[PDB]
């Protein structure tokens, strides 16, 4: 969707959006499991597991 | 010239000249009509006088003998 | 605001002797860069005085400032603005080179308000900038030794000390230079002693 | 919703009272988009009054910076609740949670030089799903003051006016509810008597050529400022006491 | 030159939205040069239909409520932009839509028009809540090409400003992801020969077949310009 | 924690992920951070801000234009700015900017008439805020009178 | 430079010097040079150093002193000594809105200054 | 107008009334009703000039064809109106 | 109205007219530059990026008055004296203001910098021109060692240039950044790998030598390449990029019961608050000093990289160092508080 | 559809290597859609000849020196691979070079053969210091194309390899430089609408304009399998 440049963190020491943004992958890397998984509906049993 | 004016500062010299030079030139085709020397190709009075100073056409003391000559056309025909 | 450049050249010989800025061993501004687009001043040549090598009112280009280097001129009376005989206003080769444009100043420039605004620049970016950007403080105060980088011999300058029972000259002067000579005899590396020091030799 | 966030966004959400929280729970009797009722149950609510709490929702409405404060249900139809749940979402909350942007697959890389000094490269899919797409709600007034001259009136009868403008204005000189407008349609009619206006040579043979004398007045109507651009939500009508109100009003 | 084609091979179709498709064999650098042609085109340029107006009954404006309705008009019509549309013959056609009672107003309520297929019926438009509440409008739906804005729509034409109709964004996209994968097709001699495996991901509308026919149709349309006039 | 989710995700640990540019279908040369930043829009629209004047209603004592867009201003021509011009040669530029641009009254309305006649000739006056201060320090008392050649 | 602009002059010459008027070294520098040729009472003189502020205020253009600081007082000193500024620096031509003696006003000032021997 | 230089000095008693063109005796400023000048006060039509461009204050002089025709009745030029930041 | 022939008209006249753009505060003459106006759609002012430096810039928002010169000598004014082409040096120093930044500095450098062996190592190639046509290809990297044939042009006594054809070790990525060198120049100027500090001695060198049009061109060659490079390579800031030296606890327990020593021997009779002041700030300082260059040997290099064969040790190309080495934006003293120590605080007095 | 085809229209030709060559009107993207996919094709897939293989005689491998000569043999295998040459009728043809005596060997030198033409025969191949000194080998040149280098044909051919061939890249692409630039075109109308500027750079055997047209023809024919 946007893309920033890699030399305003270094030089700004805010390394924070840095890691905001490898949780905010992981959390969509989550979401992303959890609709195909509802895509396809499967069991409720499994949904909850995961 | 179109991108840079160095070229115009090395035939007169001084930046402020060149100035009151590609002005007075400027002034000359933007009232009197003067007729460009160099092919117009849709050029400002600002740019073409440039050009003309470039190559070496237009000058102080070159502009200031041919106001004489056109001044003292102007006595003969008024006496 | 009032300065500017009124004429071309007033004709004076006056000029004020630059050297090059060797402070803290690693020389911090060399002469050439120092005395580079100044008129110079005083027919000087090299050492042996029996042929003219650099000439008068000449501005001092990259060529002139590079043969400089070959002979290795230590000092260079140059023509300033302070030493300029104009009256309401200063002449082109007192000044020099318009640094802006890489030649000749040119007459009518008003070269004041340039140096205003150029002394003050600066300042005004150094607080902002260094400051929003940096947050601890990056000193280092660590001056005790005085080590040499290169070997030669020690010259001291402007100094008077006394030799204590250690057997070591302890320095009792405010003013100290300690300076490093090569062979030919050019100053290169220069170290500010302090007051109350143990020199080694 | 912020997928990284803290925790204070619920926290701030709620207590900033811009959402609608639940003072005593029980079942929903009837979402609207305007309106929610809750059915109170019978451990909190009291055997004196009728136990039915009404929220009204604050739709679309002005902020003091001319941003928008809407406020939509969270709740469905028939669901239960309890007391400090929320019911309805402010303008920058999520399901009881702070919003106060939108989440975006970021990559960190220059580009053609098009993120240069902090510069943003956006893909116009962000554009296409209108995130980060914002609607202002400026309040615009106009005045009609008594001057030495006279009273200024408001009517749809203008001097001097294209009949493009004057479709806008309805019969008081009021533009439409739900009318879009542009910068210099005209929004609220108004004229400012003149007395003895004094024209010169030029105007006085202007005015006899067009015959449009137009009476002794002006033209002073409130007009969208040039440039902005957008839709009337509502009209208010203030007048004082004594004087015949509008058709309009 | 020994010239090699390609032609079209496998079909998967996962869905009615997803489907996957193999093509070879390619020679050496066809695979990216087609690959990201192709997805250049099926992004930007691809025809369909979606809806332009919408004329609500007793609805002036996007931002009023409408009692005996959850959804404020707004969030109505961006439900609309997901209605999945099929125009057969015309290019612009306007359905109606009348529905009352207590439940989800799906898109099966809009009046099934002869040539206008509508992909989704179960799409969801509008709750309501009461039962005395009715709601009825008119949803026309436009055929174009990439995604035009209510914005970009709104300083153009504008020949006729009707208090009453209201303008919602159109996805005339029906393309919704594409990706091409470049795999070794291990050819009888050339292992240097590939295989373009373009997955494709739409809305409704246009079929993934007739969507790369379209598209490598407009290439080569582009290409007449170069091959012809020098 | 972080990459142990990321496990979880079935993404890299690195966070990092190969790339293809969208033009030439090629690959990044090396692995590009990728993921979900929470991004706001700020009140600060190009919308807004943006303003242009050419010519406008001008100020009751100074007879300089007025200053912001909701007054249709003309940008401030600050001493600071006023000392660039300096440094350079421009000196009708500065003329400019004292005089047919800001006070001179007949001067602004000539100079209108003339690049509508294409003569872009400047003919300038005395700027109004100098008048002023004339007044201002004759009513202090002060005789200030402007000796001739 | 410009701080050391002013000087203290000893003596008297043809001039009204006499003890320790400050005079700007430009013009007493003008003076010297036609006594030495015609001779006269010579001068003796010492340069003065003046820090930016008091030196900008030393200035003979009392329009550019009141523009910089203290204009009350520069207006009353002035006001008392019926200084006439005949506006040769930049800050007064800016103020009277006039083409700087700088940059490309440098020709046409010129120009002026030689109108000033004649017409 | 064209001029050389400046000069500044202390202001004579006779010097400043060679500038006034009247004695402003009232505090008066301008009439509640007719918000025009009051009679000799400090925004005087007769001291300071007329309020409007070639017109008198009572009116009975308007227009360019007027031009410096002080009106006897109440005491006002007509000229510009430029002239009361002037005088 | 806005009428279509309107705007036909208004580049008609906007053509060859120069406009003042400002920023504030103007501190120095260059805060105010001429332009040539590109009339564009949308209500944002663009601006070139090499004179960032002089306006002092960024794009997060600043903002800039524009002025139109109205009269043909401000025209003239602002063309000659005023234009951005014609200001590149300060007014204060003779060093160059307008010089490439960030990507332009980013894309040159990730050219010329060297990597061991990579696609193609030790190929010969007939100029620059077939070691572009193999990296476009995709059989040669940008940093790989090639013999390669360029022929470089150096001035003479009078003006006329001598040719000299010669073969020089060099990676692919410098080969082809030749082709935008002009003829003047030697080609040890693009053999270095490049950073910013590099390419500023580059226009000035080509300034000096061949005149104001060339550099005028060549800057813009510069730029373009710069970015058009910046985008292929793919330079990203993970969270890995700042690594930590391993023997930073060791440093710091060691700097602590160190301090710790000088504040029970504070009780005892040997310091005033300045002495100690002084003791445990050179203690800190010099801990500070340390580990910062224990990151940085672990990161400069710390490169394992198999040559060919055997290990080797190179540079590393981790992300944040290549940024510092370049000089494209962190300075060491950043990624000192990034991957190392914070250090030392100073009160708002200055007092540490 | 409202499709809006393109026309070449100007062909600044700088030289019979370079030409620059502008494109108008382009739709948005399609500036980098056509831009990229013809300088692949132009870079890959150009077919052309180039030198293969050489044998030099009293030559056993590219590292020696050959006496009298002051080029190193892989120097003078570099400036092989910069002969141009067209072969008219066969895929493949074995070219002879015989020179002796001081003197720049050219092109010229090269026995000529009926159907091969050597575009420049002042190409500068070898130096010749002592006059005594005498150079001959045999230079085959194949048809093929883009860029077969000897690593890759090392790798996927590995039949008859003696030791003496001199295997050398074959750059059968006769496009040695290629870079398209997308520069606005402002339209009647749109200012979405760009150009297309392709600088093209051969060495003389193809020409720019035709080559141009060839690239767009393969790419054409590749669209041959998609129906229209
Ligand atoms: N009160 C201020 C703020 C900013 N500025 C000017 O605007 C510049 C940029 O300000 P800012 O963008 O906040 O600082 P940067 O150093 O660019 O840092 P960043 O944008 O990354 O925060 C400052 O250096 C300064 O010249 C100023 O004059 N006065
Ligand atoms: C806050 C502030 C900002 N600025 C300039 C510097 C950058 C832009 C944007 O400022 P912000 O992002 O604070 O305005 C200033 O010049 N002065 C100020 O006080
Ligand atoms: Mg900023
Ligand atoms: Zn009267």
């Amino acid at each position: 969707d946007i893309v920033l440049n890699p030399l305003g963190v270094p030089s700004r020491m805010n390394i924070g959006q840095i890691l905001e943004t490898h949780l905010g992958m992981a959390a969509k890397g989550i979401g992303d499991k959890i609709n195909a998984m509802l895509k396809q509906q499967q069991e409720v049993a499994k949904l909850r597991e995961f | 010239a179109r991108v840079t004016v160095q070229d115009a500062v090395e035939k007169i010299g001084n930046r402020f000249d060149l100035v009151l030079v590609a002005a007075r030139r400027a002034r000359q085709m933007q009232v009197g009509g003067k007729d460009p020397l160099v092919p117009e190709e849709n050029d400002k009075t600002t740019v073409i006088a440039l050009r003309e100073i470039e190559e070496g056409l237009i000058n102080n003391q070159i502009l200031d003998v041919r106001e004489r000559q056109e001044q003292q056309e102007q006595e003969a025909a008024e006496l | 605001q009032d300065l500017v450049v009124t004429e071309d050249d007033c004709g004076t010989h006056e000029g004020i002797m630059m050297t090059p800025v060797i402070e803290g061993g690693d020389v911090k501004e060399p002469l050439r860069d120092r005395v580079l687009g100044r008129v110079t001043a005083e027919d000087v040549l090299k050492p042996g005085t029996a042929d003219i090598l650099v000439p008068r009112n000449t501005l001092l280009h990259e060529q002139w400032c590079d043969l400089l280097e070959e002979n290795s001129v230590d000092a260079v009376k140059v023509r300033s603005v302070v030493s300029c005989d104009t009256d309401f206003g200063v002449c082109a080769h007192c000044y020099g080179r318009d640094l802006a444009r890489g030649h000749i100043i040119n007459k009518g420039e008003a070269i004041g308000v340039i140096a205003a605004q150029s002394i003050g620049e600066p300042g005004t970016q150094l607080t902002m900038r260094t400051f929003h950007i940096g947050g601890a403080a990056s000193r280092a105060a660590a001056e005790s030794s005085i080590q040499v980088k290169n070997k030669g011999s020690i010259k001291l300058s402007n100094v008077k000390s006394v030799v204590n029972s250690s057997g070591k000259l302890v320095i009792t002067s405010r003013n100290t230079e300690l300076k490093l000579i090569d062979e030919f005899g050019r100053t290169k590396e220069s170290y500010k002693v302090p007051y109350g020091a143990v020199l080694a030799k | 919703k912020p997928l990284v966030g803290t925790g204070m966004e619920r926290a701030v959400a709620v207590d900033s009272g811009v959402t609608a929280v639940a003072k005593r729970g029980g079942v929903v009797q009837y979402v609207d988009a305007s309106r929610i009722v809750i059915k109170v149950n019978e451990d909190e609510m009291y055997p004196g009054e009728a136990g039915i709490d009404i929220y009204n929702l604050t739709k679309y409405t002005r902020s003091n910076q001319n941003t928008c404060i809407n406020q939509m249900p969270c709740v469905s139809l028939g669901e239960p609740v309890e007391r400090g749940d929320v019911l309805a979402d402010g303008p920058s909350t999520d399901l009881g949670e702070l919003a106060l942007g939108q989440n975006m697959r970021v990559a960190f890389m220059p580009w053609n030089g098009y993120n240069f000094e902090d510069s943003i490269l956006v893909s116009e899919r962000v554009v296409q799903e209108d995130r980060f797409t914002t609607i202002h709600i400026q309040e615009l007034a106009c005045v009609s003051r008594d001057t030495k001259l006279g009273p200024e009136e408001i009517t749809a009868d203008i001097p001097n006016v294209g009949e493009a403008a004057l479709s806008k204005l309805d019969e008081s000189g009021i533009v439409y509810i739900g009318a879009e407008v542009t910068g210099g349609d005209i929004l609220v009619g108004k004229v400012t008597p003149k007395g003895e206006t004094q024209l010169t040579p030029e105007e006085k043979l202007l005015r006899a050529i067009f015959g449009e004398k137009a009476s002794d007045v002006k033209d002073s109507s409130l007009r969208v400022p040039n440039g902005v651009s957008g839709t009337v939500i509502d009209v208010q009508v203030f007048t004082r006491d004594g004087v015949e109100k509008d058709k309009r009003a | 030159t020994e010239f090699l084609k390609p032609r079209l091979v496998d079909i998967e179709q996962v869905s009615s939205t997803h489907a996957k498709v193999t093509l070879e064999p390619l020679e050496r650098g066809f695979g990216h040069t087609l690959g990201n042609a192709l997805r250049r085109i099926l992004l930007s340029s691809m025809p369909g239909c979606a809806v332009t107006e919408v004329e609500i009954d007793g609805v002036l404006h996007e931002y009023s409520t409408k009692e005996g309705v959850q959804e404020d008009i707004l969030e109505i019509l961006l439900n609309l932009k997901g209605l999945a549309v099929r125009v057969q013959g015309k290019d612009e056609v306007i359905l109606t839509l009348n529905k009352s009672g207590i439940g989800p107003v799906t898109a099966a309520d809009i009046t099934h028009d002869g040539d206008v297929e509508i992909v989704k019926p179960q799409h969801v438009i509008c709750h309501l809540t009461d039962e005395n509440a009715s709601i009825s409008m008119r949803i026309k739906v436009q055929r174009g090409r990439g995604y035009v804005p209510a914005s970009t729509r709104i300083h153009s034409e504008e020949d006729e400003r009707p208090i009453g109709r209201l303008l919602v964004d159109a996805c005339y996209s029906p393309v919704e992801r594409i990706a091409y994968n470049v795999e070794a097709a291990r050819v009888e001699q050339r292992t240097d020969l590939d295989k373009l495996v373009i997955e494709m991901e739409t809305n409704g509308t246009i079929d993934p077949e007739e969507a790369i026919r379209r598209a490598a149709t407009i290439l080569a349309e582009q290409l007449e310009a170069f091959v012809d006039l020098r | 924690e972080i990459k142990e989710l990321l496990k979880l995700g079935d993404l890299p640990t690195s966070g990092q992920i190969r790339l293809y540019d969208g033009r030439t279908g090629e690959q990044f040369e090396r692995p590009v951070t990728v993921g979900y930043m929470y991004m706001l829009k700020l009140n600060h629209l190009v919308d807004d801000k943006m303003h242009a004047r050419s010519t406008g209603s001008y100020s009751l004592v100074t007879q300089q234009p007025l200053g912001g867009k909701a007054q249709f201003g003309g940008q401030r021509f600050g001493e600071m700015e006023v000392w660039a011009l300096e440094a350079y040669g421009a000196a009708y530029t500065l003329q400019e900017m004292l005089t047919v641009k800001s006070d001179d009254v007949n001067g602004r309305t000539k100079m209108y008439k003339n690049i509508v006649d294409g003569n872009h000739q400047m003919e300038p006056g005395m700027p109004e805020s100098f008048n002023v201060l004339l007044k201002e320090i004759r009513s202090l008392g002060i005789n200030i009178e402007l000796e001739d050649e | 430079r410009q701080m050391l602009r002013k000087a203290t002059i000893v003596n008297a010459g043809s001039s009204d010097f006499l003890e320790g008027e400050q005079v700007e070294y430009s013009r007493v520098k003008i003076a010297n040079r036609e006594l030495e040729a015609n001779g006269k009472v010579g001068a003796t003189y010492s340069r003065d150093l003046l820090g930016i502020t008091k030196a900008s205020l030393a200035t003979e253009s009392f329009i550019s002193a009141a523009s910089f600081q203290e204009t009350t007082r520069v207006l009353t000193e002035a006001a008392v000594a019926g200084k006439r500024d005949e506006l040769r620096g930049l800050k007064e031509n800016v103020i009277v809105g006039r083409l700087i003696p700088a940059g490309t006003g440098y020709a046409y000032h010129q120009d002026r200054m030689r109108r000033r021997a004649a017409g | 107008e064209e001029f050389d230089a400046i000069k500044i000095a202390l202001a004579s008693p006779d010097m400043i009334r060679s500038w006034s063109f009247g004695e402003v005796k009232k505090p008066e400023t301008i009439n509640y009703r007719t918000f025009k000048p009051e009679r000799d006060g400090l925004f005087c039509a007769r001291i300071f000039g007329p309020v409007k461009d070639y017109e008198c204050l009572c009116g009975k002089y308007k227009r360019l064809k007027h031009r410096g025709v002080i009106c006897e009745k109440c005491g006002v030029e007509v000229t510009q109106t430029k002239v009361r930041r002037e005088r | 109205r806005e009428e279509a022939v309107v705007w036909d008209i208004l580049d008609e006249v906007i053509r060859e007219h120069p406009v003042l753009l400002n920023r504030a505060p103007t501190l120095h003459r260059l805060g105010i530059q001429a332009f040539e106006p590109v009339l564009i759609e949308g209500k944002a002012i663009q601006l070139h990026p090499l004179v960032c430096a002089a306006y002092n810039a960024d794009f997060d928002g600043d903002q800039m008055a524009v002025h139109v010169p109205l009269t043909l000598e401000a025209q003239l004014e602002a063309r000659a004296l005023m234009m951005s082409t014609n200001n590149i040096l300060s007014p204060a120093n003779g060093e160059p203001i307008i010089v490439p930044s960030q990507d332009v500095v980013l894309g040159l450098y990730y050219m010329t910098r060297d990597c061991v062996n990579a696609k193609g190592e030790g190929m010969v190639l007939t100029g620059p021109k077939e070691a572009e046509r193999l990296y476009r290809s995709g059989l040669a990297s940008l940093h790989a060692r090639v013999k390669v044939r360029i022929t470089e042009y150096e001035k003479d006594a009078n003006g006329e240039l001598v040719a000299k054809t010669s073969l020089k070790d060099t990676t692919v990525g410098r080969a082809i950044l030749w082709m935008i060198v002009p003829k003047g120049l030697p080609y040890s100027i693009v053999n270095q790998a490049l950073g910013k500090k590099a390419i500023s001695k580059m226009l000035n060198t080509c300034y000096r030598i061949l005149g104001l049009k060339p550099t005028v061109i060549f800057a813009d060659q510069i730029m373009y390449t710069g970015f058009a490079y910046a985008a292929r390579s793919g330079a990203s800031v993970g969270i890995d990029d700042m690594v930590i030296p391993e023997k930073k606890h060791e440093i710091i327990s060691e700097a602590e019961a160190e301090v710790a020593e000088i504040q029970e021997q504070f009780q005892s009779g040997l310091v005033t608050a300045g002495e100690r002041y002084n003791k445990v700030i050179d203690i800190w300082a010099a801990a500070n000093d340390r580990v910062s260059k224990a990151m940085m040997d672990n990161l400069q290099t710390e490169t394992v990289i198999n040559r060919d064969g055997q290990e080797e040790k190179q540079v590393s190309f981790n992300s944040i160092y290549m940024m510092a080495d370049s000089g494209a934006r962190g300075s060491a003293a950043q990624i000192r508080q990034l991957a190392g120590m914070r250090g030392l605080m100073a009160k708002p007095d200055g007092s540490i």
